């Protein structure tokens, strides 16, 4: 029936997400349990371990500065990275430029939440695709604003993760947050609208197919969404008031782009 | 808006 495009629209957004993305879920979780015969990341926990683990760091000034300065370039490639998939999810490209903006304006920060919690576990996360692991306990005892930074994001993540998503969930769930047609400011939200129907669908049926062991899994990552709204809020503000308070700092620019009228 | 219009039309 249509049971069958839906699958095509899976396995397409599937391949995609596999191309856009570099690390999946399944090689982090590799990497994040040991089960792989490559050597382990290198765990910063402590100014010492940033030191020694510096030349591993992905980068390309207090410690507290220079760690967001790295989050934040590795933060700067994945919304090149969401951008890209965004592209490749059927009908996007045809909505309105102003549209496609707006979508991912207000989209990249509940996908980059999303993202993360791939690469988080309850007591750290992994960096430079797989290489580093930085603990919690390290980045919560930073100074503040930049203590309670990832925190929300590791508490959401532990959260989130329970749910035992894979990456053929992951690539629809990702789409179906793209396409909202309630984001501020959407010149023409009916054909947005039809495209996210379209992944609902392609999302229930996947979920069913994939998880047969989980009844609920689509209502239940339906309520996910709508919390990350609220949690994306905070994340916002608290970036706006760093851009203030730290003058030393510099934000990046394509970052900026999206803080512009939000919230 | 300029990088994201520029991300989009690559
Ligand atoms: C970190 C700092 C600032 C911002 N920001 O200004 O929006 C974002 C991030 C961030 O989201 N980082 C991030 C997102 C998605 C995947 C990986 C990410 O980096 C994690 C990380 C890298 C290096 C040090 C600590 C955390």
């Amino acid at each position: 029936p249509e049971s069958a495009d839906l699958r095509a629209l899976a396995k397409h957004l599937y391949d995609s997400y596999i191309k856009s993305f570099p690390l999946t879920k399944a090689k982090a979780r590799a990497i994040l349990t040991g089960k792989t015969t490559d050597k382990s990341p290198f765990v910063i926990y402590d100014m010492n371990s940033l030191m020694m683990g510096e030349d591993k760091i992905k980068f390309k000034k207090e410690v507290a500065i220079r760690i967001f300065q790295g989050c934040q370039f590795r933060s700067v490639e994945a919304v090149q990275e969401i951008t890209e998939y965004a592209k490749s999810i059927p009908g996007f490209v045809n909505l309105d430029l102003n549209d496609q903006v707006t979508l991912l304006k207000y989209g990249v920060h509940e996908i980059i939440y999303t993202m993360l919690a791939s690469l988080m576990n309850k007591d750290g996360v992994l960096i430079s695709e797989g290489q580093g692991f930085m603990t919690r306990e390290f980045l919560k005892s930073l100074r503040k604003p930049f203590g309670d930074f990832m925190e929300p994001k590791f508490e959401f993540a532990v959260k989130f993760n329970a749910l035992e998503l894979d990456d053929s969930d992951l690539a629809i769930f990702i789409a179906v947050i793209i396409l909202s047609g309630d984001r501020p400011g959407l010149l023409n939200v009916k054909p947005i609208e039809d495209i996210q129907d379209n992944l609902l669908q392609a999302l229930e049926l996947q979920l069913k197919l994939n998880h047969p062991e989980s009844s609920q899994l689509f209502a239940k990552l339906l309520q996910k969404m709508t919390d990350l709204r609220q949690i994306v809020t905070e994340h916002v503000q608290l970036l706006q008031v760093i851009k203030k308070t730290e003058t030393d700092m510099s934000l990046h620019p394509l970052l900026q782009e999206i803080y512009k009228d939000l919230y | 808006h300029k990088i994201l219009h520029r991300l989009l039309q690559e």
